[PDB]
RNA sequence: CGUGAGGGAAAGGUGAAAAGAACCCCGGGAGGGGAGUGAAAUAGAGCCUGAAACCGUGGGCUUACAAGCAGUCACGGCCCC
RNA sequence: GAAUGCCGGCAUGAGUAACGAUAAAGAGGGUGAGAAUCCCUCUCGCCGUAAGCCCAAGGGUUCCUACGCAAUGGUCGUCAG
RNA sequence: CGAUGUCGGCUCGUCGCAUCCUGGGGCUGAAGAAGGUCCCAAGGGUUGGGCUGUUCGCCCAUUAAAGCGGCACGCGAGCUGGGUUCAGAACGUCGUGAGACAGUUCGGUCUCUAUCCGCCACGGGCGCAGGAGGCUUGAGGGGGGCUCUUCCUAGUACGAGAGGACCGGAAGGGACGCACCUCUGGUUUCCCAGCUGUCCCUCCAGGGGCAUAAGCUGGGUAGCCAUGUGCGGAAGGGAUAACCGCUGAAAGCAUCUAAGCGGGAAGCCCGCCCCAAGAUGAGGCCUCCCACGGCAGCCGGUAAGGACCCGGGAAGACCACCCGGUGGAUGGGCCGGGGGUGUAAGCGCCGCGAGGCGUUGAGCCGACCGGUCCCAAUCGUCCGAGGUCU
């Protein structure tokens, strides 16, 4: 179970075997090991990650000291991979051979404030036939008075986007370790210019 | 959603919103300091730069550009010969923006002055 | 639609705690390092007309 | 991209000349047919004489379609019109001979004798 | 970072310059390599350029042809290691880049609105005239 | 309008 | 108010006496603070008395793990006499 | 203490809906205690078988000028029917 | 009855199981394949049309299947208004008549503002014994849960033949879900060009307004998108249901059971994805500040830190969140590139002229990828611990 910390680069398509393959490009390494949690210390095993540096003059003090007690320059981020060892002090994008599965989390779109039909993919009203004001509204939200009341989890319209999203078992087309990218099969969530965490497959 | 929009609308539609940068570009080439609210004036730093870059230009196809715009053959004849000169070895930034303490009685609305620079 | 309508009176507790977020957050101010009065930061000061250590305005 | 209320233009000598897709024969509800896809359809038009008459309902295979369908090598091609080719229960042309060009996809999904009898596979 | 030039760098590896450069309006024949059955071969693609939309490495061009009564479009990527070669038959001058309305004109509506284009025929006449 | 005509 | 026939309101009280507040102050004014009058000025003209709903300011006790026709019975804590 | 009672006063909803044609505004100068809203200039936009002009009904000083801004004006007001 | 709106549809679900399909079984008048019947099973699924206001039903073409019922015949402060259900009119019929008919026919006003509960999202407050900046554990929730076809096994087992498997293996679909914009395909309110009428600048040339809130037309980047792309349902472990056992008395035999032990479902638990310590049971780890000054308290100055303000943001209704604030590339400008448009103006030449040709892939040029301190994030202000009790 290993992982790495990386940025999404943006889309492209490369040729392999005569096949046009979508690939979307991540910048991962170099991963310095910050913190590692033991089961004697935390109950639990993780390595924690640093990505990108930082200004020095721009980390205040209480994380000045967390840096000193690792020996790392200062990273802009800090995440942590669950269950995972690595051998050295520093993870890149060589853990991943082309080939491998891999899992990648980022933080999706944000629609804002999105109605019933674009959260939920909802029918709306129709748009003629005496329709009054209501095309793109969500129709009934209950029964009577049994229940009386409107069930929790209800599909309705609100924030929607901008979230925690997990893409699992996304094929790995190449490996360029001199310049720490990682190509991705498909898509990844998120904007260009996001964070992203890249994991071994689940998917067996 | 307006993901990576670029450019105020101000409540005009696509024409007004036009005749307002023209109008505000008259004004400040004309006396070199205007109060606006603040969203106007950022809006018109754009708009202005351009006409004084092609100014500096100076060329015939420049002056006929500028003039879509701005109208008055007088005016331009000032932009190209005492506006413009100015700036010949100013790479952008030919206007400044400074936000004003108080804001309007009427509506609240906060002002700043938009200005040519030295 | 059908007109809804309050139900019951809002009693004087209510009303009342529903107005426990309009206070006036009070002016940010800072002095002027020119003429020392006070006036909101990144605005011309309205008093001696400088900002940015040179005058700007009249004032 | 075919569903019910499509018309096709009949892409062979069968007798039959436009043909009104009634169901797409591709699982319990499939929304669309393409290149490869067999439907079933009420003959709309036909010659007079021909093999099939108007008003039967057939069998055929979509050959071509105005929709551009994609391709693994990254390519795509389209046609002017949305065309079958009328087939009995074994995929084999109730005619015997094929007009205009045919996508290549046919190949694949086994309807060989349609790709020989087309005078270009594209 | 920069963005846009670590996918051009990832581009660059399938990038071709052995093709020809062409217009809308051009005729162009795509030696374009084809899989049947078993073997692979090569089928030639002849027709009119009527659009290229440019996205550097990610670019494509459409071409169409009259092919036994039926009009048909072919898309292609100007990069695809598919592509065999690319040959100019003619040269055409459209006062447009993309030439959708001639899926609506006849054939001899097309050769009054696509004639040929002198300018360019001599500076390929010109060319080839190597040594 | 008037009453919903419960007839 | 109604074309019209016709319908048809609300609205009383400074003080014994105007002695109805010169003049100064803040304010464009309104209004107020002083001065002055008066037995009395929360009798100052938006004037006798000035209830209640309703609104506000200050203080005592109390309240952010809690289930309520809002009280009652008990005990404890704090504040006051 | 109740009569969907009567007259009046004041609450709630609520700083909420709305502020009355989507023809449209911008800036400079002036006046003033105060100016998006008044005056002047330039730019812009809208009507133009009218959103221009002249009669008749009806209205009855709304006209012109000076001085005003408590209220009236759906905001403001130095402007104004 | 000082009103509980009444059919059907649409939308949106949710539940029961007497189960339509999918999974597991027993019996069979079960050879195989296919069925019949009963048992277990509600996880998921349960199509598109023709007719009718219809519910229902019949029909067409499919399907694994086209389930049955509850939720005020679920859902009109969510929509419809065909029907029914006022006032008009007419037919049949009844009545001398006025009129009458769950008989028919054509028509016929369905009310901007949500107080409380509830629901979807998002904050503010205080709390979590010192106060902070980070990184987390996961109690407990939620999402998901479908299925088909072909091929191999093997034309084998079975069967006179027709036909045709179990088990195990492989490939490819449909619908659905999440994310994404490289491609395909949209949009792209001013990014480029072309065009008419009119008025104007400045006469020509060149332009500007208006013709919509783009005059019209041909195109169109980024973004947002599906028709496009990637990925998902699992696998696996555990405990079971019906059912099938092993061993085994009571009852010398027998018995799945009374002691004990196996096997066994798309279902149950965990596993996957998401939220989550207001989990007041307020958790854990790393780091930072620290015993300041005056009568568990007290009020002043600080600390680590934070907020205010400002430049912004694929974050966003406000709020929040995230990045930056001159020791700076945050926005604006400028420059280079991408991209769109498709050869500007001016001049030169050809034509009588409309035009044409050349300079020239020119000119213009939003957002995209970068660079550059030219312009603006100046200057600062305010909160903020001294840690209760055995
Ligand atoms: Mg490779
Ligand atoms: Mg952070
Ligand atoms: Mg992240
Ligand atoms: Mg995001
Ligand atoms: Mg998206
Ligand atoms: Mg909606
Ligand atoms: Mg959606
Ligand atoms: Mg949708
Ligand atoms: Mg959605
Ligand atoms: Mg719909
Ligand atoms: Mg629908
Ligand atoms: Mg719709
Ligand atoms: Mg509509
Ligand atoms: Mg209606
Ligand atoms: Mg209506
Ligand atoms: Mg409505
Ligand atoms: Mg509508
Ligand atoms: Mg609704
Ligand atoms: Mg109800
Ligand atoms: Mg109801
Ligand atoms: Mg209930
Ligand atoms: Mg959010
Ligand atoms: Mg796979
Ligand atoms: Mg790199
Ligand atoms: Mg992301
Ligand atoms: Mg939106
Ligand atoms: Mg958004
Ligand atoms: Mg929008
Ligand atoms: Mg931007
Ligand atoms: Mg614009
Ligand atoms: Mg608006
Ligand atoms: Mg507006
Ligand atoms: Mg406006
Ligand atoms: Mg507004
Ligand atoms: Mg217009
Ligand atoms: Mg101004
Ligand atoms: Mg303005
Ligand atoms: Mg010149
Ligand atoms: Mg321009
Ligand atoms: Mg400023
Ligand atoms: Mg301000
Ligand atoms: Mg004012
Ligand atoms: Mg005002
Ligand atoms: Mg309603
Ligand atoms: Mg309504
Ligand atoms: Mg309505
Ligand atoms: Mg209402
Ligand atoms: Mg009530
Ligand atoms: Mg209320
Ligand atoms: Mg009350
Ligand atoms: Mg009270
Ligand atoms: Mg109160
Ligand atoms: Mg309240
Ligand atoms: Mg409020
Ligand atoms: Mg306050
Ligand atoms: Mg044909
Ligand atoms: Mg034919
Ligand atoms: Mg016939
Ligand atoms: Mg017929
Ligand atoms: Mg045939
Ligand atoms: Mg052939
Ligand atoms: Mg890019
Ligand atoms: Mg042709
Ligand atoms: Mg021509
Ligand atoms: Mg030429
Ligand atoms: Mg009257
Ligand atoms: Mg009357
Ligand atoms: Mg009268
Ligand atoms: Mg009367
Ligand atoms: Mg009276
Ligand atoms: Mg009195
Ligand atoms: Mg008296
Ligand atoms: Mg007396
Ligand atoms: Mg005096
Ligand atoms: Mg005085
Ligand atoms: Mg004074
Ligand atoms: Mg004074
Ligand atoms: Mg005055
Ligand atoms: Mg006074
Ligand atoms: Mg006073
Ligand atoms: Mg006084
Ligand atoms: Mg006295
Ligand atoms: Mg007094
Ligand atoms: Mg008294
Ligand atoms: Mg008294
Ligand atoms: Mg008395
Ligand atoms: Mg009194
Ligand atoms: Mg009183
Ligand atoms: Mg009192
Ligand atoms: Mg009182
Ligand atoms: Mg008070
Ligand atoms: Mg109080
Ligand atoms: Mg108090
Ligand atoms: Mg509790
Ligand atoms: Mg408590
Ligand atoms: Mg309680
Ligand atoms: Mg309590
Ligand atoms: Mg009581
Ligand atoms: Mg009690
Ligand atoms: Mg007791
Ligand atoms: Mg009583
Ligand atoms: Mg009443
Ligand atoms: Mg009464
Ligand atoms: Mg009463
Ligand atoms: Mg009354
Ligand atoms: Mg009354
Ligand atoms: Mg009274
Ligand atoms: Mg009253
Ligand atoms: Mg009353
Ligand atoms: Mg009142
Ligand atoms: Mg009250
Ligand atoms: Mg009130
Ligand atoms: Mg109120
Ligand atoms: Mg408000
Ligand atoms: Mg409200
Ligand atoms: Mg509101
Ligand atoms: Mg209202
Ligand atoms: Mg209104
Ligand atoms: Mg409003
Ligand atoms: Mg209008
Ligand atoms: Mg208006
Ligand atoms: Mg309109
Ligand atoms: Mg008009
Ligand atoms: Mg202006
Ligand atoms: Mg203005
Ligand atoms: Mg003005
Ligand atoms: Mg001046
Ligand atoms: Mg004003
Ligand atoms: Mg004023
Ligand atoms: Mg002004
Ligand atoms: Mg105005
Ligand atoms: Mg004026
Ligand atoms: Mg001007
Ligand atoms: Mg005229
Ligand atoms: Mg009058
Ligand atoms: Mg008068
Ligand atoms: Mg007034
Ligand atoms: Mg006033
Ligand atoms: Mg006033
Ligand atoms: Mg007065
Ligand atoms: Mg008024
Ligand atoms: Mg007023
Ligand atoms: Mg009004
Ligand atoms: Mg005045
Ligand atoms: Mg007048
Ligand atoms: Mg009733
Ligand atoms: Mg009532
Ligand atoms: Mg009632
Ligand atoms: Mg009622
Ligand atoms: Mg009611
Ligand atoms: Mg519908
Ligand atoms: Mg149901
Ligand atoms: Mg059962
Ligand atoms: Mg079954
Ligand atoms: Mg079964
Ligand atoms: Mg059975
Ligand atoms: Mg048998
Ligand atoms: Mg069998
Ligand atoms: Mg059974
Ligand atoms: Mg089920
Ligand atoms: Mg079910
Ligand atoms: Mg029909
Ligand atoms: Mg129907
Ligand atoms: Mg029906
Ligand atoms: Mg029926
Ligand atoms: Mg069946
Ligand atoms: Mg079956
Ligand atoms: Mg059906
Ligand atoms: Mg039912
Ligand atoms: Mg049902
Ligand atoms: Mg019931
Ligand atoms: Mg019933
Ligand atoms: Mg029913
Ligand atoms: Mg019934
Ligand atoms: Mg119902
Ligand atoms: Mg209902
Ligand atoms: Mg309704
Ligand atoms: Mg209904
Ligand atoms: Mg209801
Ligand atoms: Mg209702
Ligand atoms: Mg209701
Ligand atoms: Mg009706
Ligand atoms: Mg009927
Ligand atoms: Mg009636
Ligand atoms: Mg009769
Ligand atoms: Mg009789
Ligand atoms: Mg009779
Ligand atoms: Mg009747
Ligand atoms: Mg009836
Ligand atoms: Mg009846
Ligand atoms: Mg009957
Ligand atoms: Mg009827
Ligand atoms: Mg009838
Ligand atoms: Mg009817
Ligand atoms: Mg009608
Ligand atoms: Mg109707
Ligand atoms: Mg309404
Ligand atoms: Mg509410
Ligand atoms: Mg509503
Ligand atoms: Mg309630
Ligand atoms: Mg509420
Ligand atoms: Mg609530
Ligand atoms: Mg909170
Ligand atoms: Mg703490
Ligand atoms: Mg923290
Ligand atoms: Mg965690
Ligand atoms: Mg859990
Ligand atoms: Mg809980
Ligand atoms: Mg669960
Ligand atoms: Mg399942
Ligand atoms: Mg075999
Ligand atoms: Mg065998
Ligand atoms: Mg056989
Ligand atoms: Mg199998
Ligand atoms: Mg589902
Ligand atoms: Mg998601
Ligand atoms: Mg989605
Ligand atoms: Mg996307
Ligand atoms: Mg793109
Ligand atoms: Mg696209
Ligand atoms: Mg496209
Ligand atoms: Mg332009
Ligand atoms: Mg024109
Ligand atoms: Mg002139
Ligand atoms: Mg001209
Ligand atoms: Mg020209
Ligand atoms: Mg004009
Ligand atoms: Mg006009
Ligand atoms: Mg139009
Ligand atoms: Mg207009
Ligand atoms: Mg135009
Ligand atoms: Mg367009
Ligand atoms: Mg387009
Ligand atoms: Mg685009
Ligand atoms: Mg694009
Ligand atoms: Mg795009
Ligand atoms: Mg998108
Ligand atoms: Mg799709
Ligand atoms: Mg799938
Ligand atoms: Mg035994
Ligand atoms: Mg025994
Ligand atoms: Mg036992
Ligand atoms: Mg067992
Ligand atoms: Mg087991
Ligand atoms: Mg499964
Ligand atoms: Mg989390
Ligand atoms: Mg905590
Ligand atoms: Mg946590
Ligand atoms: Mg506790
Ligand atoms: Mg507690
Ligand atoms: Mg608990
Ligand atoms: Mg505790
Ligand atoms: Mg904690
Ligand atoms: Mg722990
Ligand atoms: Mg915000
Ligand atoms: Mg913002
Ligand atoms: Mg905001
Ligand atoms: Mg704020
Ligand atoms: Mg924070
Ligand atoms: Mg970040
Ligand atoms: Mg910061
Ligand atoms: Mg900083
Ligand atoms: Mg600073
Ligand atoms: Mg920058
Ligand atoms: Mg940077
Ligand atoms: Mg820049
Ligand atoms: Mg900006
Ligand atoms: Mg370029
Ligand atoms: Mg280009
Ligand atoms: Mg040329
Ligand atoms: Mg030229
Ligand atoms: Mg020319
Ligand atoms: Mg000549
Ligand atoms: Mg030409
Ligand atoms: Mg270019
Ligand atoms: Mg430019
Ligand atoms: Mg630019
Ligand atoms: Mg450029
Ligand atoms: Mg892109
Ligand atoms: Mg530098
Ligand atoms: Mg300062
Ligand atoms: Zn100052």
């Amino acid at each position: 179970m290993k992982g790495i910390l990386g940025v999404k680069v943006g889309m492209t398509r490369i040729f392999r075997d005569d096949r046009a393959v979508p690939v979307t490009v991540i910048l991962a390494g170099p991963c310095p090991v910050v913190q590692r949690r033991t089961p004697e210390k935390d109950g639990y095993t993780a390595v924690q990650l640093g990505f990108l540096p930082q200004n020095p003059k721009r980390v205040n003090r209480p994380l000045k000291g967390h840096f000193a007690k690792a020996g790392v320059e200062p990273v802009r981020i800090l995440r942590e991979i669950r269950d995972f060892n690595p051998e050295g002090d520093t993870v890149t994008v060589e853990i991943f051979k082309p080939g491998e599965r891999v899992d990648v989390t980022g933080t999706s779109k944000g629609r804002g404030f999105a109605g019933v039909m674009k959260r939920w993919n909802f029918a709306g009203g129709p748009d003629s036939h005496g329709a009054h004001k209501i095309h793109r509204h969500p129709g009934s939200i209950g029964n009577r008075k049994t229940p009386g009341r409107v069930y929790k989890g209800k599909k309705m319209a609100g924030h929607y986007g901008a979230e925690r999203v997990t893409v699992m078992n996304l094929e790995v087309v190449d490996v360029i370790p001199e310049e720490n990218l990682l190509l991705v099969k498909g898509a990844v969530p998120g904007p260009n210019g996001g964070l992203v965490i890249v994991r071994e497959t689940k998917k067996a | 959603m307006r993901h990576l929009k670029s450019g105020r609308k101000l409540n005009r539609h696509s024409s007004h919103r036009l005749a307002l940068y023209r109008n505000q570009a008259k004004s400040l080439l004309t006396h070199g300091r205007i109060t606006t609210t603040v969203p106007k004036a950022k809006e018109l730093r754009g708009f202005v730069d351009h006409l004084i870059h092609l100014a500096k230009r100076g060329d015939l196809h420049a002056r006929r550009l500028v003039l879509r715009d701005l109208q008055d053959v007088k005016l331009v004849r000032k932009l190209f010969d005492e506006i413009a000169p100015r700036y010949r070895d100013r790479q952008g930034g030919y206007t400044r923006v400074l936000k004003l303490a108080e804001r309007r009685r009427g509506d609240g609305a906060p002002l700043a002055l938009v200005e040519l620079v030295e | 639609a059908k007109h809804p309508v309050p139900k019951k009176k809002t009693s004087k507790a209510r009303r009342d705690a529903r107005r426990s977020h309009h206070a006036l957050t009070p002016p940010t101010l800072v002095p002027c390092p020119e003429c020392k009065a006070m006036k909101p930061p990144h605005t011309v000061c309205p008093e001696c007309g400088y900002y940015a250590g040179r005058k700007v305005l009249e004032v | 991209m075919i569903q019910p209320q499509t018309y096709l233009e009949v892409a062979d000598n069968t007798g039959a000349r436009k043909i009104m897709c009634i169901r797409v024969l591709k699982g319990s509800n499939a929304k669309y047919a393409t290149v490869g896809d067999v439907i079933v359809a009420s003959v709309k038009e036909a010659i007079p004489r021909g093999a099939v008459k108007e008003g039967d309902v057939v069998k055929a295979v979509v050959v071509r379609t105005k929709k551009e369908i994609k391709r693994p090598d990254g390519s795509a091609i389209r046609f002017d019109d949305n065309a079958a080719v009328i087939i009995n229960n074994q995929l084999e042309p109730r005619g015997t001979r094929v007009f205009g060009p045919v996508a290549r996809e046919l190949r694949e999904k086994g309807f060989m004798k349609i790709v020989s009898l087309a005078p270009e596979v594209l | 970072m920069n963005r846009g030039a670590l996918i051009k760098l990832v581009e660059s590896r399938y990038v071709r310059t052995d093709l020809p450069e062409f217009r809308p309006g051009d005729t162009v024949r795509v030696s374009y390599k084809v899989k049947e059955g078993n073997r692979t071969r090569i089928q030639d693609f002849e027709g009119i350029v009527i659009r290229i939309r440019r996205n550097g490495f990610n670019t494509t061009f459409t071409v169409r042809k009259v092919s036994y009564g039926v009009g048909v479009e072919r898309i292609f990527p100007l990069h695809s290691p598919l592509i065999q070669k690319i040959d100019i038959v003619q040269r055409g001058r459209a006062r447009r880049a993309k030439l959708y309305f001639i899926r609506n004109l006849s054939d001899r509506e097309i050769r009054r609105k696509l004639r040929a284009d002198r300018k360019r025929i001599d500076q390929d006449r010109a060319a080839e005239r190597a040594a | 309008m008037t009453h919903s005509m419960r007839c």
